[PDB]
């Protein structure tokens, strides 16, 4: 199946760089056109760039908010698109996928995240959310104070997924960020079921599996 | 530009019911070649937004009957046939006639199933959090319709005005109901000289307020 794997997204300082990378497969990458869209969500989804094939001798196009400062950039000996991202400023911050093109965005990469802010990433505080004491019990995990999003989290090493609700992250009045996630079971087997929250906040490297008891 | 307007910004409609998106065109988009460059996208929540429809009215691989897509000139518009629990998700129209390519704002559609009352679990802070010096109260809703619900944080009884936040999950999937955590943020210092905690939940599918609390 297609496939563009992107990396490179993250933490940045206004006017600083980033260089975002996309990694194709499973369709022969150099006969397409490729292009970047971004999303945020104060102006949506927006075009950024774009660039056409070795026949078009690899011309590119830019949206007008990034011309000079972006280049979009293709190895076809590495199915490998690029963007190279120069004075980040606060408006660049948002989702920024990879996509193939053919009259139409027409497959997506999963998207990186981009934030440019002058804040210092902070690894995060795993709390239980503890149950007590009716045939459903709700236990959970409060995941605390970390700079840049995202987190995940998981349950049981991915195993339990039956009723889980990760809520989506609130910014509080520090610039830090909080999160909720939490699963409901059958009051029956909090004894006989262990029930561990598994956080991984991949801008600080923090990975935390939290157990949850009564 | 091309600028695309979508309308309505959001719709609520049962499973089975016929949902119609409109996208307009600030200038006619070019159909003497053929069929005009308008695609159909659809994004589901923490999601890529994947193709639905290119070429005005042609379904991407993969895409289902119900969705259809139709329109000429400066109106173009989605249809979906019968909606489903699977279908709601942000859906976008975007032009590539012409440089820059721009997308609509997205018409999120939302399921609108039977009202179901949530059910309300109190949860106190742990100790950890209180060696930290802060306390954090959590209540938490679950799988609950209508979104709009009211929670209501009352420390001895006395309301509590603007030291919480909440947040809601998006429509399940299967069963469509919604979830919400709300979260009061007091100091440790300020949760030890009080006892009793609670949120008091209204929602249609409580006949009268539900309140769930503890005292620490
Ligand atoms: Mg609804």
């Amino acid at each position: 199946e297609v496939q563009l794997v992107e990396s490179g997204g993250g933490l940045v300082q206004p006017g600083g760089s980033l260089r975002l990378s996309c990694a194709a497969s499973g369709f022969t990458f150099s006969n397409y056109w490729m292009s970047w869209v971004r999303q945020s969500p104060e102006k949506g989804l927006e075009w950024v760039s774009e660039i056409r094939l070795r026949s078009d001798n690899y011309a590119t196009h830019y949206a007008e908010s990034v011309k000079g400062r972006f280049t979009i950039s293709r190895d076809n000996s590495k199915n490998t698109l690029y963007l190279q991202m120069n004075s980040l400023r606060a408006e660049d911050t948002g989702i920024y996928y990879c996509c193939t093109y053919f009259y139409s965005f027409s497959y997506w990469g999963q998207g990186t995240l981009v934030t440019v802010s002058s804040a210092s990433t902070k690894g995060p505080s795993v709390f239980p959310l503890a149950p007590s004491s009716g045939g459903t019990a709700a236990l959970g995990c409060l995941v605390k104070d970390y700079f840049p999003e995202p987190v995940t989290v998981s349950w049981n090493s991915g195993a339990l997924t039956s009723g889980v609700h990760t809520f989506p992250a609130v910014l509080q009045s520090s610039g830090l960020y909080s999160l909720s996630s939490v699963v409901t079971v059958p009051s029956s087997s909090l004894g006989t079921q262990t029930y561990i929250c598994n956080v991984n906040h991949k801008p600080s490297n923090t990975k935390v599996d939290k157990r949850v008891e009564p | 530009e091309l600028q695309m307007t979508q309308s309505p910004s959001s719709l609520s409609a049962s499973v089975g019911d016929r949902v119609t998106i409109t996208c307009r065109s600030s200038q006619s988009l070019l159909h003497t070649y053929g069929s005009p460059y308008l695609n159909w996208y659809l994004q589901k929540p923490g999601q890529s937004p994947k193709l639905l429809i290119y070429k005005v009215s042609n379904r991407f691989s993969g895409v289902p009957s119900r969705f259809s897509g139709s329109g000429s000139g400066t109106d173009f518009t989605l249809t979906i046939s019968s909606l489903q629990p699977e279908d709601f998700a942000v859906y976008f129209c975007s032009q590539g006639t012409h440089l820059p390519y721009t997308f609509g704002g997205g018409t999120k559609v939302e399921i609108k199933r039977t009202v179901a009352a949530p059910s309300v679990f109190i949860f106190p802070p742990s100790d950890e959090q209180l060696k930290s010096g802060t306390a954090s109260v959590v209540c938490l809703l679950n799988n609950f319709y209508p979104r709009e619900a009211k929670v209501q944080w009352k420390v001895d009884n006395a309301l509590q005005s603007g030291n919480s936040q909440e947040s809601v999950t998006e429509q399940d999937s299967k069963d469509s109901t919604y979830s919400l955590s709300s979260t009061l943020t007091l100091s440790k210092a300020d949760y030890e000289k009080h006892k009793v905690y609670a949120c008091e939940v209204t929602h249609q599918g409580l006949s009268s307020p539900v309140t769930k609390s503890f005292n620490r």
